[PDB]
């Protein structure tokens, strides 16, 4: 799985 | 309804009657859940995004409700600081973005123009800043850091580029570093007018 999250 | 992008997407999920704050984020495969302890099953999983990868357990098979509506499929449970709810349940949802209508059966990439050049991005609702692979960009840049999966990444950040995406202009920061993909982030998706909407 790609799981982009970006803060 | 309608899921402006202004501020983080996040919304109350509830799992077997534990409650928690969720992100709605188009640039996740799946959905991925800070430490609990589910029922059943699970088999170790690597997952990747900015910084590397994390190990968690993947259960299948979870209902999850998310703003009155009922999905039920995997989740993955590890160590992440936000919970994600990702195109996996989004789908389930009826949950799109318009702005147009794009649904989240697939990745939502797109062609966009930056520097003369076409790249492919993925829009994603889960970043609050648009992060491409290494390229060189006209202007003056100052380091930055961004938060990632083992610490902080090291990018270049470039103010008020052009980018034209789905046929919108936009004219903000870009960050350039070592991510999985090109990503556009709220900074720019807000800019041509991207809802999410059931």
């Amino acid at each position: 799985a790609t799981i982009m999250m970006q803060r | 309804p309608q899921i402006t992008l202004w501020k983080r997407p996040l919304v109350t999920i509830r799992i077997g009657g534990q409650l928690k704050e969720a992100l709605l984020n188009t640039g996740s495969d799946f959905t991925v859940l800070e430490e609990m302890n589910l029922p059943g099953k699970w088999k170790p999983k690597m997952i990747r995004g900015i910084g590397g990868f994390i190990k968690v357990r993947q259960y299948d098979q979870i209902p999850v409700e998310i703003l009155g509506h009922k999905a039920i499929g995997t989740v993955l449970v590890g160590p992440t600081p936000v919970n994600i709810i990702g195109r996996n349940l989004l789908t389930q949802i009826g949950m799109t973005l318009n702005f147009p209508q794009i649904t989240l059966w697939k990745r939502p990439l797109v062609t966009i123009r930056i520097g003369g050049q076409l790249k492919e991005a993925l829009l994603n609702t889960g970043s609050d800043d648009t992060v491409l692979e290494e390229m060189n960009l006209p202007g003056k840049w100052k380091p930055k850091m961004i938060g990632g999966i083992g610490g902080f990444i090291k990018v270049r950040q470039y103010d008020q580029i052009p980018v034209e995406i789905l046929g919108h202009k936009a004219i903000g920061t870009v960050l350039v570093g070592p991510t999985p993909v090109n990503i556009i982030g709220r900074n720019l998706l807000t800019q041509i007018g991207m809802t999410l909407n059931f």
